């Protein structure tokens, strides 16, 4: 089934050589996911097949839009559990945290995101990334993401599940 | 519902305003406006038949519905107002205002609302240079400029930061600046709240904030923000002008827009979770959950606010820390002080942040708490919160356009105090999203069109430089003549870019 609702448009960083060399040696990231219109900002519309995926593309489509992750090496491993009051409180905390995981402390950046689980009862969630520190020495610059918001937030928790979160840059 | 069915509650009240009549969205306490002239309304009719065009999945709510899901918030008086720049936002449309009743009880504050980038600003610099002393020397200048200021996502300030210096910034703002001397004093004179919010508390920001901002402090951001090297190419009101110290068509000024950064943002972010748990035990009715809100006088209220204002005082140490790298630049180019420059601050104006303000209302003197989201505050002539300086020309308006047309220069009016509570806006605003923009435009395009104008860029992705193209701004003397044909602000100065760095 055909989940983007519009054609491809991949973000260009500039690559280097080096990148482009880092880039080349691990597997392609499968994405699901695309860029939305949202006049000020830009909307995060990514899917799975499993509610699982659908986070876990969403986090990759949010850090996929601050730098090619493609030219990020998987070096460590870190972990991301959180809890919400629904399903959109939990999205909006997942992807708070991975944010926070990138914007303090480490700075870390993963390369691919995976949501290990997903408690629907209590409405908690735990996931890993793997990858690296960020660098601008090693990393392009895409653009910083401020802020998680709630505007137009959307799950769709059935056969095909899909999540749309704006996100303020 | 049908567009046509969404029109019902829409009238044109004159020339330059629109009228959001009750009903559009549910339970507005008043009515909502936008002001436009006849090239921006088109923009915003556009937005609320495509946003959300289809019957299935998507799509994202118009500014003309946040406009009345603003309007609908417990304790708002007057009117939900859309500015010139109005386009649609997270929670507050871009370019939205909104003021409550501090002395009603059930009046709210929204922190969602306010947005994440608080206290974002503009900063004007003015200089004693001419066009023809930067054109020999405007790559260099431009390079210089990118090499003193960090820019883009994963930026770091360049002189060194610890916690008890953060600690002081929120507390002092450019008060900070000043006693460590990289600020002026008359820098401070001519900022917005003298560039200090004093009931600022550091307890009340969080200490992933605190994270966040730390490194953070001294770079410029990302989006939107700017540092432009500008000509005066014409001088409406020579008067105003004069007293902003700008003399002469040719001269050169210095445009600044940047924000509180990530310690901003998590202040924001940690008040809206407050929010939402305040909302289980007092359950206030939002159309919008981003408009997440609790009482003024709350726990939750107070806590925000006072965050908000350190988060100010951040915002005011960057915009500084911006202008003192800007005056390093100049400095090393034209080997010359930055005083012997003239490298003087006009004036510094913020957008999203709540104000408590006196305001007419109905004949009767409130207190309000002035909600403005990418809009600013236009005080008229002889308000007691403007610097002495522009006490008889009003309060200085900063409206930046976009890197390759034009920026001005207004004055706050008595008839923005009486209509808008003295509002008006920071920019053109968006005509484009940036996933449209890629789709209309081509990067070698916006870059070489920039070159054969002459003007300098220095960017931390070239490659994405058509989601800031021109074309993906309203134009910004469309939104300028709708400010002063409304008479809520009064163009004083227009300016021309020649050199900008963006992240
Ligand atoms: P607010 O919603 O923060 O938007 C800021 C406002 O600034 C203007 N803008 C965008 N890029 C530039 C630039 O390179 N130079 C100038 N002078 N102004 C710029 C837009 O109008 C936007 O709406
Ligand atoms: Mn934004
Ligand atoms: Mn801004």
């Amino acid at each position: 089934a055909v989940m983007a609702q519009e054609e491809e448009d991949v973000r260009d960083y500039n690559l280097t050589e080096e990148q482009k060399a880092i880039k080349a040696k691990y597997p392609p990231v499968n994405r699901k996911y695309e860029y939305l219109d949202h006049t000020a900002d830009v909307q995060l519309h990514a899917w799975g097949d499993t509610l699982e995926e659908a986070f876990e593309q969403c986090a990759m489509a949010m850090f996929g839009y601050m730098t090619d992750t493609g030219t990020v090496e998987p070096l460590q491993t870190v972990e991301v559990e959180t809890q919400g009051d629904d399903l959109q409180s939990l999205l909006f905390h997942f992807l708070d945290e991975w944010l926070y995981k990138f914007s303090a402390d480490e700075f870390f950046i993963p390369r691919e995101v995976k949501v290990l689980s997903i408690d629907q009862r209590n409405f908690k969630l735990r996931s890993i990334g793997w990858g690296e520190e960020f660098s601008l020495s090693k990393h392009p610059q895409g653009t910083e993401v401020k802020a998680i918001t709630y505007s137009a937030m959307q799950v769709y928790n059935e056969e095909n599940p899909e999540v749309f979160v704006i996100i303020d840059i | 519902r049908s567009y046509n069915d969404e029109l019902q509650f829409l009238e044109k009240i004159n020339k330059n305003c629109w009228r959001i009549k009750k009903g559009f969205v549910p339970n507005m306490q008043v009515e909502g406006v936008f002001y436009v002239n006849d090239a921006l309304e088109k923009l915003m009719f556009e937005e609320l038949r495509n946003a959300c065009r289809g019957g299935g999945v998507g799509g994202f709510l118009p500014a003309m519905k946040q406009i009345g899901n603003v309007a609908a918030l417990p304790g708002i008086v007057h009117r939900s107002i859309g500015l010139p720049d109005v386009h649609s936002g997270y929670g507050f449309a871009i370019g939205n205002m909104a003021a409550f009743d501090m002395n009603d009880p059930e009046a709210v504050v929204s922190p969602g609302g306010v947005g994440f980038d608080i206290n974002c600003g503009v900063r004007l610099l003015r200089t004693n240079l001419d066009e023809s002393d930067v054109q020999p020397v405007k790559e260099q200048l431009a390079q210089a400029m990118f090499d003193h200021i960090p820019v883009g996502v994963g930026s770091k300030g360049v002189i060194p930061m610890n916690a008890k210096d953060l600690e002081e910034a929120l507390e002092m703002g450019v008060d900070w600046s000043l006693r460590e001397g990289y600020a002026w004093a008359e820098d401070k004179e001519h900022c917005e709240e003298y560039g200090r919010m004093l009931q600022a508390d550091p307890n009340k920001v969080s200490a992933r904030a605190k994270k966040r901002g730390l490194p953070q402090l001294g770079t410029l951001g990302a989006g939107n923000h700017y540092a432009e090297i500008q000509v005066v190419d014409e001088i409406f009101n020579e008067y105003a002008a004069k007293k902003m110290g700008i003399d002469h068509k040719g001269q050169v000024c210095v445009m600044i827009h940047s924000g509180s950064r990530g310690l901003g943002h998590q202040v924001a972010t940690d008040a809206l979770v407050a929010m939402e748990k305040a909302m289980k035990r007092d359950k206030i009715i939002v159309n919008d959950r981003q408009l997440a809100c609790a009482r003024i006088a709350s726990p939750e209220g107070q806590d925000y606010l006072k965050g908000m204002a350190a988060a100010g005082n951040y915002a005011w140490v960057n915009r500084s820390s911006m202008t003192f790298l800007t005056r390093q630049a100049f400095a090393k180019v034209f080997n010359t002080t930055p005083d012997d420059l003239d490298l003087h601050v006009i004036y510094d104006v913020s957008h999203n942040i709540a104000k408590v303000e006196q305001h007419v209302v109905d004949g009767k003197e409130r207190t309000l708490l002035v909600h403005r989201k990418g809009s600013t505050r236009a005080f008229p002539p002889h308000h007691p919160l403007i610097a002495v300086d522009y006490q008889l020309t009003g309060q200085p308006v900063l409206i930046g356009g976009t890197m390759g047309t034009c920026s001005y220069v207004l004055t706050g009016t008595e008839q923005g105090m009486t209509e808008t509570f003295g509002t008006t806006c920071h920019g053109a605003g968006r005509a484009l999203s940036r996933a449209k923009s890629r789709r209309n435009l081509d990067f070698q395009d916006v870059l070489d069109k920039l070159a054969d104008m002459g003007i300098a860029i220095r960017v931390a992705s070239p490659k994405l430089v058509m989601e800031e193209a021109p074309e993906s701004y309203k134009n910004v003397t469309d939104v300028v003549n709708t400010c002063h044909d409304a008479g809520i602000s009064k163009k004083a100065i227009k300016l021309r870019p020649i050199a900008v760095i963006k992240g």
